[PDB]
């Protein structure tokens, strides 16, 4: 009883900075990308890994040589083959400065040899530890045991690129006209603001078992937008938020279509560590010891959000060493009192308050979220602190974060891979990822001396190390630990509920009659 | 990744 027909709707929550996954950073953009490219390994519904453009691979005993073996009649959807060249030239453009990749430091991350020094500018792409042995052999090089090193080649900053074209047409190769890509589907369609639209990519070396035929991604900012459209039955699957007052009814009026997936997720405000105030070290404390987490996870959204005060998820894989700083164990009252004095020595009043605007993108949950933060520090401190809420479009967010044009932003961060470092690495000093412009140097070395270590249990201890000295530091402030709440239709099969980096691949989705 | 929520 499969449909004849096999078209889904699904909202992907907001127009996409770019289609080039070397330009950008965030979920709207990762949930394109890989539908229109497939890097060596990819994932089953519960995030799972299984072959992509490799059939098989293999790594030396000391976890640090990845040799990847290629499809040989594998093509791009132009017809050109995909080779170990592609992959090369790829993850050379991502860690090459003048691409300027947000993501430029994840091949630092997986500790592919000179990948830093190519971002530092201290030596040439073409220096990157990868190689083609020959053309469908990839070789990656790691200067430090990576025992996870596969999973993190399932990211959307390692997907590879059609070389011939990216060469021949530079950035304009990402227009729907050019567009060359090696997954299970292509752009069919794409209006700014409205709609992407997905076919089948016929010569995808696994089309055989895609089941959807087409498939449109809307941009719907607003749950409750989300949710009326669902209702309506105009789309099948909603974005991860859900309207917090509608949530309860939801769940028992659309029995089974309720799907939230505990993931590997932080939620927090980000303090920009080098703009006045927030370099101060006493101000980024006050905020933390005001802010009630409870009062958000339980009454502001109340989904099943669990309140968190370090950045790490500490249920990720090695992070259970991981401790909950101890102010976090204090009365609200012990706590909203220190505050107030860090605050007064830092000479705020009731007549002078601390004034800062929240920046998020435009989401009446974030909105709702905000209010509350901004409510509770005027209120918990006396009228020492005023917050005002700027909404900007996601991809205007993106660049004011970046860019370092905000004093406190709205940050989630979903896990890259199901390991530690990918929060752990983000904080470094000099990751590509760290719009807080936090900066430690025995933070780094924390994280440094980790990369060495050769059992889980030594790994587990300097992210504990890394987490006490972000902690101290009062570098960002951390409110609570995902949940993924979406509406599925009964219809729509392939959605497990259970997959921590909630990825949505059209293709291991179907439709039932 | 950082999300839109």
């Amino acid at each position: 009883q499969l449909d004849e027909k096999q078209h889904i709707v699904i909202n992907n929550g907001a127009e996409p900075q770019s289609f080039d996954p070397h330009k950008t950073e965030g979920v709207p953009e990762s949930n394109v990308a890989y539908q229109l490219l497939e890097g060596l390994v990819t994932s089953d519904s519960e995030g799972k890994l299984q072959p992509g453009a490799a059939e098989s691979w293999e790594n030396t005993p000391d976890f640090k040589t990845w040799t990847f073996h290629l499809r040989k009649d594998a093509k791009w959807s132009n017809g050109d083959p995909v080779t170990a060249h592609d992959f090369v030239f790829a993850w050379r453009r991502l860690v090459d400065p003048a691409t300027a990749a947000p993501y430029a430091s994840y091949l630092s991350y997986l500790q592919v040899e000179n990948a830093q020094d190519i971002i530092d500018g201290k030596k040439k792409p073409a220096e990157l530890g990868v190689e083609a042995k020959d053309d469908y052999t990839f070789v990656v090089h790691a200067t430090n045991p990576v025992p996870y090193a596969v999973s993190l080649t399932t990211h959307q900053s390692l997907l590879p690129l059609p070389q011939k074209v990216v060469e021949k047409l530079g950035d304009a190769w990402v227009k729907k006209e050019n567009y060359v890509g090696n997954g299970a589907y292509k752009l069919a369609n794409h209006i700014i603001n409205e709609k992407i639209e997905f076919e089948r990519n016929p010569l995808y070396w696994n089309d055989k078992e895609t089941v959807i035929n087409s498939a449109t991604f809307l941009a719907i900012e607003n749950p409750s937008t989300d949710v009326a459209r669902y209702r309506a039955g105009d789309l099948d699957m909603t974005s991860y938020g859900l309207p917090p007052e509608q949530f309860a009814k939801l769940k028992k009026e659309l029995l089974g279509e309720v799907y939230v997936t505990r993931t590997l997720g932080t939620y927090s405000y980000e303090l920009n560590n080098k703009k006045a105030p927030f370099d101060n070290v006493n101000i980024r404390k006050a905020l933390n010891l005001s802010l009630d987490r409870n009062v958000i996870t339980d009454k502001v959204l109340g989904q099943g959000q669990t309140p968190t005060y370090v950045f790490t998820p500490t249920y990720i894989e090695e992070g259970h060493l991981i401790q909950q700083p101890a102010y976090s164990k204090e009365p609200m009252a012990q706590r909203n009192e220190e505050a107030i004095k860090l605050l007064e020595e830092a000479g705020y009043s009731k007549a002078n308050p601390l004034k800062f605007s929240i920046l998020y993108n435009t989401n009446e949950n974030h909105k709702k979220v905000a209010i509350a933060a901004a409510s509770m520090w005027k209120a918990n401190t006396k009228g020492l602190i005023d917050v005002k809420l700027e909404n900007q479009e996601w991809k205007t967010y993106i660049d004011s974060r970046r860019a370092g044009r905000y004093d406190v932003a709205r940050a989630g961060w979903h896990a890259d891979y199901n390991q530690a470092t990918t929060f752990g690495n983000y904080f470094l000093s000099n990751s590509s990822n760290n719009t807080a412009k936090y900066a430690n140097p025995e933070y780094d070395k924390a994280m440094a001396e980790s990369y060495a270590a050769t059992d889980a249990e030594g790994r587990a201890k300097a992210y504990a190390k890394a987490e006490e000295i972000l902690g101290k530091d009062y570098g960002i402030v951390p409110i609570f630990n995902y949940v993924n709440p979406r509406l599925v239709k009964p219809y729509v099969k392939g959605y497990s509920g259970k997959d921590p980096q909630d990825h949505i691949y059209l293709r291991n989705l179907y439709i039932i009659k | 990744r950082p999300p839109g929520f």
